[PDB]
RNA sequence: AUGGUGAACUAUGCCUGAAUAGGGUGAAGCCAGAGGAAACUCUGGUGGAGGCUCGUAGCGGUUCUGACGUGCAAAUCGAUC
RNA sequence: UUCAAAUGAGAACUUUGAAGACUGAAGUGGGGAAAGGUUCCACGUCAACAGCAGUUGGACGUGGGUUAGUCGAUCCUAAGAGAUGGGGAAGCUCCGUUUCAAAGGCCUGAUUUUAUGCAGGCCACCAUCGAAAGGGAAUCCGGUUAAGAUUCCGGAACCUGGAUAUGGAUUCUUCACGGUAACGUAACUGAAUGUGGAGACGUCGGCGCGAGCCCUGGGAGGAGUUAUCUUUUCUUCUUAACAGCUUAUCACCCCGGAAUUGGUUUAUCCGGAGAUGGGGUCUUAUGGCUGGAAGAGGCCAGCACCUUUGCUGGCUCCGGUGCGCUUGUGACGGCCCGUGAAAAUCCACAGGAAGGAAUAGUUUUCAUGCCAGGUCGUACUGAUAACCGCAGCAGGUCUCCAAGGUGAACAGCCUCUAGUUGAUAGAAUAAUGUAGAUAAGGGAAGUCGGCAAAAUAGAUCCGUAACUUCGGGAUAAGGAUUGGCUCUAAGGGUCGGGUACGAUCAACUUAGAACUGGUACGGACAAGGGGAAUCUGACUGUCUAAUUAAAACAUAGCAUUGCGAUGGUCAGAAAGUGAUGUUGACGCAAU
């Protein structure tokens, strides 16, 4: 029963700010309280508490990554350049 | 003797209301009265077999 | 502070040692449904703590009480 | 005229740190023995908020090498590192994120954080959410290595300098309006007393060099001389231009 | 104030023993030239200051 | 109706000030104060509580049976057993793949 | 001008404590249903979001330019806010 | 407010009885923090004082009164404060707090000239002050005083330190057995060193359970009303710390191997990293039964007497209910660029130095036994009279406990318990007033201005415009309806059923229908006026205590500046000085 047409969560802040920093605030939060795989057990249960820090419901592994998102386009790309870095220091 | 020909249905007109409808008896705990009810009627059947597991578990997330 | 009801242990206390005192008391209380009965509890007094012994049956706390050491000061109720 | 709000700043009342809560001082390990001829294991043991930080801090704990028991060292935790990794902290160390190698020791393009300006100064360089250098070549003589700092600025320093590989945790945090006053209360909350301000334009003379006149305004030039004097700064210091940044920036 | 210091308790008590009125037999010394307690205390005319 | 008063000079409700109400042999209601509660130890390498050991406030336990604070396996009233198979296994293991990597550089410097 | 005393009021930060009837609203998440070739759209529930709202205590102090104005009071009292 | 009595030279004002009221458990009730300092209590008592009085008092005079191993302090650390080798400064002093320092004390062995010299290893921890709301060893009930009580009395406990023996346990397999396991237990040696836990921690939400309170049936008592009516109205029927056994949501173990996926919360989570199922293990919050303990306390009846005051009997029993109320707790869920102290102190484990038996050893983390617990505070007020405001000032000043009805309700209004009935008094009722109200017909013509005042108001149903950031605007606007009484229908729990139902027990909610009245019904109390625009600030928030609350300040948002630590900005007389900085450009600083 479709609640809102286009607020999201977002809808809690009623009138105030303007649409478009809430437009802004409700892509992020969608990014932080949304539930992860988790790269150790498989079990989509990856949630955030604190930015950067993400641990796993069951399993209990921690991880750090992004303020409001578990991998970061920036620090993926890092995590890559890294491997192929050290590529060259065995091969 | 008010508090009997209350139980008897009484006094209890639009003209005797004061508080919302909600806040004389809240919608949410009509909801939890019943769907505790009907979780606890399948259960009965289940366990019992006059329900079949399959059946019930469609009745479960139907109720 | 403590119940007893090994009857054989009990005596033991009686006549151990730091044991000065001991109180027995007579409780009228009724049985099961119907009638009532005679309830008596022996309460030795240790050093630490009260140790007490209830006997319901009377036949056997009559006898139980001459079996109290002549040397053991009883308050008699 | 009253001594203005930026110079009060400096005598430290009202104005200090609000430190009860943090975690403690994060710092790479002391450049011993092990770390500087090889490596040395540890494990990440679990990697938390600290207060007023933007970054989550890693509690990383190694054996001591030298009489029989742990000694725990807090790093700021670096994207991707996870608790129960092994960490590995040596000259001699292997090229992974999270590890703590020199910057002699890694190839150009290598991407560090929590960087020494000095070897065991243990850690200057690139440590808010987000920040990272990268080592944009080394000569081998006077064994120096440049870097590229986040600010856009190239230094050269010892190749012995230490580094973590990969990037500080917690990137993108400022991307996130505040959207209210109270968020950034309760920012400041645990950072300093630096929150709400007042402008000079709405102060009485003797509070600002803003300060008076029957409309709000700043009455002279608001760039300010490197060579003003305490009481004098407050605008635009040393500006060495002014207005809207036009065009690409992107240091050439 | 209600859980006091022995300190306070006691100027406190010596406070008690000087409120008294002249004892009436200074009156008749020779040259006695104290007629009344002058340096007399009232607890709410009066506050102590400790 | 009836009411009832605090019985320690401390007048507000802070958390070692909690007050129970209580009917006496009198007939009336006095207040009571409760200890804070205690809470169950944890284990070391996983944080859950260990069952087996007695829950008391800290000086409490040096007044109760060595036995309330332990379970009988190794690490006894300090792991949680499970806990404890998880470092038998790897223990094992570790040091037996350790003798594997052993007499196979050894077969590097052998042969090669 | 010189040398002294004040943060018991009040301003601001820190530490450690405590306190706030009853209502209105109904945001994410979730469950069951309906339509449609398809893409997709829709309904009834559940749930309990907010520097949200009605309003006590609380904190404030709008108006009467009310009382008082040698006062109860060197700032109070009433009503309304 | 009133009548009478009593006392007294004297009574509107003191005491007692009666009466009429009030506060109405968000108290005018019962206690405390700060502050006071004897105001507390008894006797005496009225010159001043209590803006009339006075026989009365928080006044005067004279005495009495504050009892702790467990309640606080005392210990610990917090922001902070601050000695010390030092470094500045003419100097009063300023800086630094582990700092550029040759920083100090413990376990026992060696002594068997003796008491502590040296024989090992450690430990390099680096003053001290700072919380009567944070942390924290341990006490409860009954009774008792003119005035003290978790402090005295009675009874029953517990903690810490010190001593120690007796019993048990243990051992010829020396340092315990049992259970597949989770784990069991009355015990069941364990140095240095290491490590883990506890102390120890946000806030809101619904859900679950405890306690006390509230409601209520039966019975056993006492009281009240009884022209009439009421198997009635009111009230008593209680059980502390502590101790034994038992009791748990969570968690965990064994068996087992799951699609037709199952289990499952109010709230959608969980399962081949082993679900559902069956069987077990654990925490003991909490509750039960018993010990404490009926001997106490509570309620009556029946004799006794100036007296102390007794004596003697009984009874003190069994239940029911829940979106109840306050609190407490749990397993969950929401929120954060906020993720919500420290230290003392206690335990455990890893380790295995050492020491220890069969002719007799080991053991005090098992039981029972002996001793000791210092110092200071403890009275009362806590406020329209015990504190601060010149004062017994309508101001100010931190907190816990919290009954019945109406009703959404800790609202208003009425009441039980408790407490008050204090505020100069009498006679009249002109003007003018201050506070409370009403007014024909008109309806803002009043006035700078609708200032004041009036209107509106709860709930149920119906109905709802522009515009919009799509969230709103919205209780938009505009409507009807509402009492009593008498029925009807709907919505639940508990059981047994070979491997369709029947039986009982207990709850106000919602809708519908009759009848009924001078058309009244949110009947007092309670409770929004609405609409169309212009100016202006986005919003919530802020300020001139005591003439300005606004359009002023703040804010998120936008944009500019400085800075890579040998630094930016800022502090200082100086400095081996300081803020930012437990910091590092997703940063700090300045507009
Ligand atoms: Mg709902
Ligand atoms: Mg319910
Ligand atoms: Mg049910
Ligand atoms: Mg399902
Ligand atoms: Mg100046
Ligand atoms: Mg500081
Ligand atoms: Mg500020
Ligand atoms: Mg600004
Ligand atoms: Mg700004
Ligand atoms: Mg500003
Ligand atoms: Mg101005
Ligand atoms: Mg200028
Ligand atoms: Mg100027
Ligand atoms: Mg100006
Ligand atoms: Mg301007
Ligand atoms: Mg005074
Ligand atoms: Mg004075
Ligand atoms: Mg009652
Ligand atoms: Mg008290
Ligand atoms: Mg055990
Ligand atoms: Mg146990
Ligand atoms: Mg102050
Ligand atoms: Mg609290
Ligand atoms: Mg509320
Ligand atoms: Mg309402
Ligand atoms: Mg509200
Ligand atoms: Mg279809
Ligand atoms: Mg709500
Ligand atoms: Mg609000
Ligand atoms: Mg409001
Ligand atoms: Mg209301
Ligand atoms: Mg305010
Ligand atoms: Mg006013
Ligand atoms: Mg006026
Ligand atoms: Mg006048
Ligand atoms: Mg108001
Ligand atoms: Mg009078
Ligand atoms: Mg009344
Ligand atoms: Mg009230
Ligand atoms: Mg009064
Ligand atoms: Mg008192
Ligand atoms: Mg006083
Ligand atoms: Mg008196
Ligand atoms: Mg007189
Ligand atoms: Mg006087
Ligand atoms: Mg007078
Ligand atoms: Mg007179
Ligand atoms: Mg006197
Ligand atoms: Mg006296
Ligand atoms: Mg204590
Ligand atoms: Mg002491
Ligand atoms: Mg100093
Ligand atoms: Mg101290
Ligand atoms: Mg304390
Ligand atoms: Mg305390
Ligand atoms: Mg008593
Ligand atoms: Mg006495
Ligand atoms: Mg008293
Ligand atoms: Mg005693
Ligand atoms: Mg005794
Ligand atoms: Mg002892
Ligand atoms: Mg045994
Ligand atoms: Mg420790
Ligand atoms: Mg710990
Ligand atoms: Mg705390
Ligand atoms: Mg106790
Ligand atoms: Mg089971
Ligand atoms: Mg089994
Ligand atoms: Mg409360
Ligand atoms: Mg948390
Ligand atoms: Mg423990
Ligand atoms: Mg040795
Ligand atoms: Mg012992
Ligand atoms: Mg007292
Ligand atoms: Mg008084
Ligand atoms: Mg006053
Ligand atoms: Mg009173
Ligand atoms: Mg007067
Ligand atoms: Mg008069
Ligand atoms: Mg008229
Ligand atoms: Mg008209
Ligand atoms: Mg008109
Ligand atoms: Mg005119
Ligand atoms: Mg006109
Ligand atoms: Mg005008
Ligand atoms: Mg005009
Ligand atoms: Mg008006
Ligand atoms: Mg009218
Ligand atoms: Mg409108
Ligand atoms: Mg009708
Ligand atoms: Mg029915
Ligand atoms: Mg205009
Ligand atoms: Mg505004
Ligand atoms: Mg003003
Ligand atoms: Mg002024
Ligand atoms: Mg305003
Ligand atoms: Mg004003
Ligand atoms: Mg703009
Ligand atoms: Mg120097
Ligand atoms: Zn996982």
């Amino acid at each position: 029963a479709k609640r809102t047409k286009k607020v999201g969560i977002t809808g809690k802040y009623g009138v105030r700010y303007g649409s478009s920093l809430r437009r802004q605030v409700k892509k992020l939060e969608i990014q932080q309280h949304a539930r992860y795989d988790c790269s150790f057990c498989g079990k989509k249960t990856v949630k955030r508490g604190a930015a950067g820090i993400w641990t796993c419901s069951c399993c209990k592994k921690t991880v750090a990554g992004g303020a409001y998102t578990v991998s970061t386009a920036a620090a993926a790309t890092v995590r890559s350049t890294i491997r192929r870095l050290r590529e060259m220091v065995e091969a | 003797a008010h508090a009997q020909s209350k139980r008897e249905g009484r006094h209890s007109g639009y003209g005797k209301r004061k508080g919302t409808r909600e806040a004389r008896l809240p919608s949410q705990v009509v909801w939890i009265r019943r769907l505790r009810v009907l979780r606890r009627l399948l259960a009965k059947y289940r366990d019992a077999g006059k329900i079949d597991k399959h059946l019930y578990h469609v009745l479960y997330k139907e109720s | 502070a403590r119940e007893i009801t090994d009857i054989k242990q009990f005596l033991e206390l009686t006549r151990r040692a730091d044991v000065k005192t001991a109180t027995v008391k007579i409780n009228k209380k009724l049985n099961k449904a119907g009638k009532p009965f005679r309830q008596t509890k022996f309460k030795v007094r240790g050093s630490s703590s009260l140790y007490t012994l209830v006997i319901n049956d009377a036949g056997k706390a009559k006898k139980l009480i001459q079996s109290l050491p002549p040397t053991l000061k009883v308050n008699r109720l | 005229g009253r001594v203005i709000r930026n110079q009060r700043k400096g005598a430290g009342s009202i104005f200090t740190s609000h430190t009860r809560l943090r975690q403690g001082a994060a710092k790479l390990r002391t450049l011993d023995y092990a770390e500087r001829h090889g490596y040395i294991r540890g494990i990440v043991k679990q990697i938390v908020h600290d207060s007023g930080r933007g970054a989550p801090l890693a509690k990383v704990v190694f054996r001591d090498p030298y009489k029989y028991r742990l000694r725990e060292e807090i790093f700021i935790a670096n994207e991707g590192v996870h608790t129960g990794q092994f960490i590995y902290a040596g000259k001699k160390a292997s090229l992974n994120v999270g590890n703590v190698l020199p910057l002699g020791s890694v190839p150009e393009g290598t991407i560090v954080s929590n960087v020494e300006e000095k070897p065991g100064d243990r850690g200057a360089l690139a440590r808010a959410s987000g920040n990272y250098v990268i080592i944009i070549g080394h000569n081998p003589d006077e064994n120096k290595t440049r870097v590229r700092l986040p600010s856009g600025a190239k230094k050269v320093i010892s190749s012995d300098a230490r580094g973590v590989i990969g990037v500080i945790a917690g990137g993108g945090r400022v991307d996130k309006p505040l959207l209210k006053a109270g968020r950034a209360f309760h920012k400041y909350r645990l950072k300093r007393n630096s929150w709400p301000k007042t402008r000079g334009v709405a102060m009485n003379p003797v509070d600002h060099p803003h300060g008076g006149g029957n409309h709000q305004h700043i009455g002279k030039a608001s760039t300010i001389s490197r060579g003003a004097v305490s009481g004098q700064k407050a605008g635009l210091i040393a500006a060495r231009r002014t207005g809207l940044l036009r065009g690409s920036q992107k240091t050439q | 104030a209600a859980q006091k210091s022995f300190r306070i308790k006691q100027k406190m008590a010596k406070a008690k023993k000087q409120n008294r009125p002249l004892p009436q037999w200074i009156r008749l010394r020779t040259n006695n030239t104290i007629r009344y307690n002058a340096k007399r205390r009232n607890w709410r005319r009066t506050k102590m200051n400790i | 109706a009836q009411r009832v008063t605090f019985r320690r000079r401390n007048p507000y409700n802070t958390r070692s000030n909690k007050i129970k109400v209580v009917k006496t042999p009198g007939g009336i209601l006095r207040a009571q104060h409760v200890k804070k509660l205690a809470t169950r130890p944890k284990c070391g390498d996983c944080g859950s509580a260990l069952q087996g050991i007695s829950t008391l406030r800290p000086r409490q336990y040096a007044t109760v049976s060595k036995t309330h604070k332990t379970v009988s396996r190794a690490y006894g009233g300090s792991r949680c057993a499970n806990c404890v198979k998880e470092r038998i296994i790897r223990a094992f293991l570790i040091e037996e793949q350790k003798i594997v990597k052993k007499v196979v550089k050894e077969q590097t410097e052998a042969a090669k």
